[PDB]
RNA sequence: AGCCAGGAUGUUGGCUUAGAAGCAGCCAUCAUUUAAAGAAAGCGUAAUAGCUCACUGGUCGAGUCGGCCUGCGCGGAAGAU
């Protein structure tokens, strides 16, 4: 279905998770097999509007990191409280 | 944007409708009635006769772009067009049967084989025979030609025998 | 000047209209008595089956004289008829009643051809059996 | 004229606007719709 | 909005003159006229007249497009005026004219006296119609509103002056 | 957006209903015609009607529509020297 880009992780803990979502991104996690987890941040708004499609957890995505392209498909989500804006979401390689 | 796909169906139609008609009448309805659309509309199955309200924007580009003997300025504004496709001597008639069965000023153009006849040329040519009365008018302009001058040349050589 | 009402809907029985409130909207307010209207209605329409409500259009004139044209009975009457029903459904979809062939639905198509829209006898045939649908009567072929 | 609140769309003759910087509703249909509170 | 940064278009024998922040114009009926608007500034060019917010105005071009509408209607009141009948319904109540005067009925024991001001000319051919000419559209409209300030329409029966029109339908009285 | 013109048919669908209608209520909510129309959202006629909306066309000439995330305003806000 989707591709989306996005970058690796600049700073982590319980202050820098809100500066990122302060700074209008949030967090993510890609992991898989035996290979390494790599932590990113990304964009909301767009990012929302294809995760509330079935086509994001039905099938695999596309997600760009480094300039490098490398196929994904959606785990879990986390949500604000009060509206469903992403707080963080989870990958696994595909 | 009348080009995308769910609206390029009546765009195409043009192409057969007003071009590709055998006769076609252009009127500047901007819409039927109950009237036309129960009486004149069903009458029209029967004589090989169709009709349809068209949009100006459409036009502006379809009648522009198709070549067109001085019929396409018809084609301004608002149009009711109505068409036929087969038999001459019926399909000719379409702009007094429309002059018959709706209001006869609301016509801004008429056309055969899709290129317009003007309202004062167009008379004998709506007034033409079908297939069997054509036949009958063959036979009859034999007779007209071969004796109906010469009973007409007697009859006149008459009346001017009774003058004084 | 036609002064008074023209072309107003109503629906009737030939030579059985004794009741006046179903006509006294079409007829008692234009000071036509149902008598005087069935005297002229049931010669006029004596052909029909008479206990059939036949759908008229009436017209009354400023001398108090009067016009009427008929349609032919309703689709859902002639459907009713056909099946041998006592009555429609009342709960369609959901609840239905009788049956009806499809040689008798043509036949109330051909029936309606003369009072309706329609380019095709097929396509009219299927117009009855949506009127068939909203009276619950069950359409075999 | 009435007080209440939430300027009530009433009919669909019901306007709404705002007159001396406060939200109110106008009908010419029916001058009981006639509120001056949002 | 896209009409007010459009131009008003100059009648035949109608003559308009622009002068900073201010509009003249001159012609026939109401034959000169004058206003001044800080919130424009103003062009012209021979048939035609065009405005345009000044800095601090410029939000949605609103009073560029309230002097366009304004001088719109300028335009018409040097050329053949506004607001040209009124008449009245009821009991006797009377709708004509003498002098500058309103001459009605009047149910109270001292004169009401609704008069037109310079600029405004109305004649009667009935004691319940009357025919209105005027220079302007404000002026006329808010004197023909003051005839109908205690005299409009009722509730019940509807009698009372109609400016040639009316909004009251009418309703019945409690319970049935 | 406004303004101007059209705004179908089977069919006053079935059942009920004082009687009853698109619009008093409940149920169906179909098919054909068609530029086009909910077996009608709202108005409305003794009522069948009729009029808007919905739905279609014109007129005219550049921007425009609704929701979402989010900051600010207004009123809501009546008391005793």
């Amino acid at each position: 279905m989707f591709t989306i880009n996005a970058e690796v992780r600049k700073e982590q803990g319980k202050g820098a998770s809100r500066r990122l979502r302060a700074a209008n991104k949030f967090p993510a996690i890609i992991y898989g097999g035996k290979e390494a987890p790599l932590a990113i941040e990304l964009d909301h708004d767009k990012v929302m509007n294809m995760q509330a499609k079935a086509e994001f957890y039905s099938e695999v995505l596309t997600i760009v990191v480094d300039g490098k392209e490398i196929k994904v498909k959606a785990q879990d989500v986390q949500r604000h409280p009060y509206k469903p804006k992403l707080q963080h979401i989870d990958f696994v390689r595909a | 944007a009348l080009n995308l796909q769910d609206k390029q169906a009546i765009v195409a139609e043009v192409s057969e409708v007003a071009k590709g008609a055998l006769s076609a009448v252009v009127a500047d309805s901007r819409g039927v009635t109950v009237d036309k659309m129960t009486e004149l509309r069903k009458a029209g199955r029967e004589a090989g006769v169709y009709m349809r309200v068209v949009r100006n924007t459409l036009l502006r580009r379809a009648v522009e772009g198709t070549p067109f003997e001085c019929l396409k300025d018809a084609f301004v504004g608002p149009t009711l067009i109505a068409y036929s496709m087969e038999h001459p001597g019926a399909a000719a008639r379409l702009f007094k049967e429309f002059a018959k069965a709706n209001a006869k000023f609301e016509v801004k153009a008429a056309a055969f084989e899709g290129e317009l006849i003007p309202a004062s040329q167009i008379d004998r040519l709506a007034t033409l025979p079908t297939y069997e009365e054509a036949i009958a008018r063959l036979m009859a302009t034999m007779k007209e030609a071969s004796a109906g001058k010469l009973v007409r040349t007697l009859a006149a050589v008459r009346d001017a025998k009774e003058a004084a | 000047a036609k002064k008074v009402q023209a072309y107003v809907k109503l629906q009737v029985a030939a030579g059985m209209a004794n009741p006046s409130p179903p006509v006294g909207p079409a007829l008692g307010q234009q000071g036509v008595n149902i008598m005087e209207f069935c005297k002229a209605f049931n010669a006029k329409t004596d052909s029909i089956e008479k206990g059939l409500p036949i759908p008229v259009v009436i017209t009354v004139y400023a001398d108090r004289s009067f016009t009427f044209v008929t349609k032919t009975p309703p689709a859902a009457v002639l459907l009713k008829k056909a099946a041998g029903i006592k009555s429609g459904s009342g709960k369609p979809n959901k609840d239905k009643v009788g049956k009806i062939s499809r040689a008798q639905l043509q036949e109330i198509a051909q029936t309606k051809a003369a009072d309706m829209t329609g380019a095709d006898i097929e396509a009219m045939t299927r117009s009855i059996e949506g009127t068939a649908r909203s009276m619950g009567l069950v359409v075999e072929d | 004229m009435k007080v209440r609140a939430s300027v009530k769309k009433l009919c669909r003759n019901c306007k709404i606007v705002k007159r001396d910087g406060v939200i109110r509703v106008i009908c010419s249909a029916e001058p009981k719709h006639k509120q001056r509170q949002g | 909005s896209r009409v007010a940064k459009a131009p008003v278009v100059v009648p035949a024998g109608v003559d308009v003159k622009i002068n900073g922040q201010v509009i003249t114009i001159k012609g026939k009926n109401g034959e000169l006229t004058r206003t001044l608007n800080d919130a424009v500034e103003v062009k012209h060019a021979d048939n035609t007249l065009t405005f345009g917010p000044r800095d601090g105005y410029a939000d949605g071009w609103a009073q560029a497009g309230t002097a366009r509408a304004l001088l719109n209607s300028m335009v018409i009141g040097v050329t053949e005026g506004f607001t040209k009948k009124l008449q009245l319904v009821g009991v006797g109540y009377r709708a004509a004219v003498k002098g500058n005067v309103i001459n009605l009925s009047l149910g109270f024991s001292h004169p009401v006296d609704h008069q037109l001001p310079a600029g405004i000319t109305a004649e009667c051919p009935t004691q319940t119609e009357i025919v209105l000419k005027g220079a302007d559209k404000q002026v006329i409209g808010q004197v023909a509103a003051d005839l109908r300030a205690y005299r409009r329409p009722e509730p019940y029966k509807g009698k009372g002056v109609r400016y040639a029109d009316e909004v009251v339908r009418t309703k019945e009285a409690k319970k049935k």
